[PDB]
RNA sequence: CUCGAUGUUGGAUCAGGACAUCCCGAUGGUGCAGCCGCUAUUAAAGGUUCGUUUGUUCAACGAUUAAAGUCCUACGUGAUCU
């Protein structure tokens, strides 16, 4: 999880969901893509 | 197919689709047909037979799947969407799997 | 059937033998002598100069005022030429090179003892006015990805723009101020100096009419 | 710099929706002005504050008369955010000598010729 | 916490001050009055 | 407290003429 | 005092803030949302 | 005046809430309508001259 | 609606599908001409969270919104209902449309907050331990946006930030 | 602001607070096999050494430590000391 201002989906197997209260990209293909928002 | 793919045809030994085309309850039952007899999903066992009997007597449309258990499910799509019949499938496909080993 | 349209042909365009853009020197050919004074108001109000389309299609459109110095320039010509394709593509600068001089005092001065020593050079940019034009054989998607990450770098609110984005721009500006519901607009108050409101305005204000506030630019007021 | 401000004459030009709003004639024009201050010329040039002075206009909320001609207009033109015009209307014509003493000035700008304090009989 | 840089009302930095509604309708209420008074000026 | 320079404009004091 | 040119927004004088905040675009309402029509 | 009604005179403040509440509701009705009705009867004003 | 039966006899599964009573439409809309059924009975605008006799309409049986391509809403009023149901759940409004729960599974005992005009979910909200000056206050949500254009009969609009 | 005086470095004594965390806790990512690391989220309850030279704050060096944190407090503290 890298802390970002501006979400950017990095594969097609990343997914945006909002969970508690924030936008997060999830991805299990690679999980260096996951993003929680600042 | 391509979800029905990931699965696999491990367990089943046969597949059924019976329906009769002049009527108007069938187009489920044909998409159904259109994905189980897809190359990717047929590939995955080609042990397992996959059967189209087309039929002209007004009967309502089926679905018969036999396991390699023996256990059979019959999926009547006359009133089922064919995402609920291949969900159904995938379902008891992740079942069966499991019993035998 | 899925229907097909007709493609635009780009035949009929031509390319210069020079597409990319040329380079910007920091400082003018011969060092200026005489000081100068700020003159802040180079950068103030409405661009009254390259406010137009010439060649090309596409451009950077300022939406504010600003000074570009001499790292500004080459931010713009590096993004630009990298992104560009010089068969298809051309560019041109719609700004001049630095020429305003920016006196500067050594470190550590206490206020007094004359004026400075210029440092470098900045273009005063007025809002409303193109700083890059592009053309030739390309649509407004290809080119509008990496000139609006040009437009993002630079000092003032800009965006890029089309001869068609551009011009739909001016007419919905005009067709707000038409269909705008609110009796009471800036224009009307001001040249009437209706409340005395002139005691706590500038006289720009007569022709800004309240869409300007110091160098930023306010382009949703009527 | 803050300087005295030229209104322009397309200000001071009535459209016929306004003669719709605001009900005068243009081709009968009021002759008389009726001018109240209703602001302060604290915090105003002192040219404002001059213009209050010659027209008589110190105490606020005091109705003052004035000809509605050009030079007078001048004036009224330099303080018009200080202060409220409206017309001068006579429903029974002017004062004469003989009811000199019982005029009224109403709120709606009326100058009657009697002012009984009785309840209207109608 | 939340102090306001030199005195607030003044200088670079100051209190923001926020227009409320009825300091919106008074403002139009003298805007209607010199309007008419506008009128009034023209004959 | 570094030591300043000092401006090089001389004259230019003249009233205006009237 | 700041010059009339500012690298900041610079503040307004509340006269002008209330005149802004008076003058500002309102656009034509209809009667009944068009979507609600035919 | 209204205030020592209130305290020494309960019966006429009464009167005088339900005064204005009777006003009250003639100034609805009048709002609502589209000038078929006639003035509401507390309504009236009493001209001078 | 239709029902899908899932019947296992012995080693043999039977799923079927049958075609239950319907709702119709009450006859006779006074707005006929309205594109959704919001406009078409005059009720843009005219409803609020508590209104659980039209949001219970818009609902599937376990509490979840149902398609906008099904109900025929707008998108505008399929966002406000969305919102609204949201609210009639928090507020313990529809208390016979709760989560299926699957066997074997009871909730524990969870302290009991009486509240109305939810807009977010509790879990997800952090506490004002910092409320900042009167001019830039950190302010409590109170409603939905969506709804600010509902009618107000009151000359104060809706305050939908405490 | 204060010159009809608001005592000026470092140290001693006692420490209050911030977290942009040095150690200890909980997590995501890794060019994370493991052992060690790097990076980010969360965490301020508790802890954060002794010495040689130098007035020193620092710095270098010796020996340790789970770690020898960054800062604010009139560069905290002289009607408590030096
Ligand atoms: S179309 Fe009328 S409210 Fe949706
Ligand atoms: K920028
Ligand atoms: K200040
Ligand atoms: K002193
Ligand atoms: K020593
Ligand atoms: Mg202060
Ligand atoms: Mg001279
Ligand atoms: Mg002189
Ligand atoms: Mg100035
Ligand atoms: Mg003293
Ligand atoms: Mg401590
Ligand atoms: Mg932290
Ligand atoms: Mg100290
Ligand atoms: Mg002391
Ligand atoms: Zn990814």
């Amino acid at each position: 999880f890298k802390n970002k201002t501006v979400l950017k989906k990095r594969c097609k197997d990343c997914y945006l969901v909002k969970r508690r209260g924030r936008w997060y990209v999830y991805c299990k293909t690679h999980p260096r893509h996951k993003q929680r928002q600042m | 197919a391509a979800a029905l793919a990931r699965l696999g045809l491990r367990p089943v030994k046969q597949v059924r689709v019976q329906f009769c085309p002049f009527e108007k309850n069938v187009e489920s039952t044909r998409t159904f047909l259109q994905t189980v007899s897809s190359e990717k999903v047929r590939s995955t066992n080609l042990n397992c037979s996959v059967i189209a009997d087309v039929r002209h007597d007004g009967s309502e449309p089926c679905v018969d799947v036999l396991f390699g258990d023996g256990h059979r499910l019959i999926m009547r799509g006359a009133h089922l969407t064919a995402l609920e019949m291949l969900t159904a499938f995938a379902s008891h496909i992740r079942a069966r799997d499991a019993a035998g080993s | 059937v899925k229907t097909l349209l007709p493609v635009p042909s780009f035949e009929d365009v031509s390319i210069p033998e020079k597409p990319k853009l040329r380079f910007i020197e920091r400082a003018p050919l011969v060092p200026k002598v005489r000081r100068e004074p700020k003159n802040l108001s180079d950068i103030r109000g409405p661009s009254t100069e390259a406010t137009e389309f010439t060649e090309g299609n596409f451009a950077i459109l300022a939406l504010g005022g600003g000074y570009l110095h001499w790292g500004h320039f080459e931010m713009m010509r590096l993004t630009i030429n990298r992104s560009m394709d010089p068969k298809n593509m051309f560019a041109i600068w719609r700004v001049p090179a630095p020429f305003k001089p920016i006196t500067r005092k050594s470190v550590g001065h206490r206020m007094g003892g004359g004026k400075g020593a210029i440092d470098h050079y900045v273009t005063p940019v007025k809002a409303g006015r193109l700083v890059v034009e592009m053309g030739g054989r390309c649509e407004f998607e290809e080119v509008q990805g990496f000139l609006d990450q040009v437009a993002h770098k630079l000092p003032f609110a800009a965006k890029a723009v089309s001869r068609g984005t551009l011009e739909k721009m001016r007419k919905d500006q005009e067709e707000r101020e038409r269909n705008n519901q609110n009796p009471w607009t800036f224009e009307r108050i001001a040249t009437a100096n209706m409340l005395g409101i002139r005691k706590v305005l500038s006289p720009y204000d007569l022709t800004h009419k309240g869409k300007y506030w110091g160098k930023f630019y306010m382009p949703k007021r009527v | 710099k803050f300087t005295r401000s030229r209104i322009p004459e397309k200000v001071f030009q009535a459209s016929p929706e306004d003669h719709e709003k605001y009900g005068g004639d243009p081709q009968n024009p009021h002759k008389l002005h009726i001018v109240t201050r209703i602001k302060s010329t604290r915090r105003r040039p002192y040219w404002e504050k001059d213009i209050i002075k010659m027209l008589g206009l110190e105490k606020a909320h005091t109705p003052q008369v004035h000809k509605n001609i050009p030079s007078v207009n001048a004036k009224l033109k330099v303080v018009k955010h200080l202060i409220r015009i409206k017309p001068l209307k006579l429903p029974q014509g002017l004062p004469a000598e003989e009811n000199m003493s019982n005029t009224c000035l109403k709120s709606t700008g009326e100058l009657v010729v009697q002012w009984h304090l009785k309840p209207v009989e109608q | 916490r939340g102090r306001i840089p030199g005195r607030q009302w003044i200088g670079k930095h100051r209190r923001p001050r926020f227009v409320s509604l009825r300091a919106k309708q008074n403002m139009i209420r003298r805007l209607e009055i010199e309007a008419e008074n506008h009128y009034w000026l023209s004959m | 407290k570094k030591s300043g320079g000092s401006s090089k404009n001389l004259g230019g004091k003249s009233s205006g003429r009237r | 005092g700041s010059k009339a040119v500012t690298r900041h927004r610079r503040v307004m004088h509340f006269q002008r803030q209330k005149l802004m905040a008076v003058t500002e675009y309102i656009p034509p309402k209809p009667a009944i949302h068009p979507s609600c029509l035919p | 005046v209204l205030a020592d009604l209130a305290i020494y005179e309960p019966k006429t403040f009464k009167s005088l809430a339900a005064l204005a509440s009777r006003r009250r509701h003639e100034g609805f009705a009048a709002a609502l309508g589209d000038g078929k009705e006639p003035e509401g009867i507390f309504s009236r004003v009493v001209q001078y001259h | 609606f239709r029902e899908v039966v899932e019947t296992q006899e012995g080693k043999t599964t039977i799923i079927e599908g049958r075609i239950t009573a319907t709702p119709k439409e009450s006859p006779n809309p006074p707005n006929p001409s309205g594109q959704c059924p919001i406009c078409r009975w005059n009720l843009k605008h005219k409803y609020n969270y508590d209104d659980v006799l039209l949001l219970s309409q818009f609902i599937r049986p376990h509490g979840g919104m149902l398609p906008r391509k099904i109900t025929g809403l707008c998108q505008e009023e399929h966002r406000k209902i969305e919102e609204c149901v949201k609210m009639a759940h928090r507020a313990g409004l529809l208390p016979n449309h709760r989560p299926r729960l699957p066997e074997g599974v009871v909730p524990k005992s969870k302290p009991q907050l009486n509240r109305y005009l939810t807009r977010w979910a509790p879990g997800s909200v952090k506490p004002i331990y910092k409320k900042g000056p009167r001019w830039n206050r950190v302010r409590m949500p109170v409603g939905s946006p969506l709804l600010r254009d509902n009618v107000c009969y009151s000359r104060t609009p809706w305050k939908l930030y405490h």
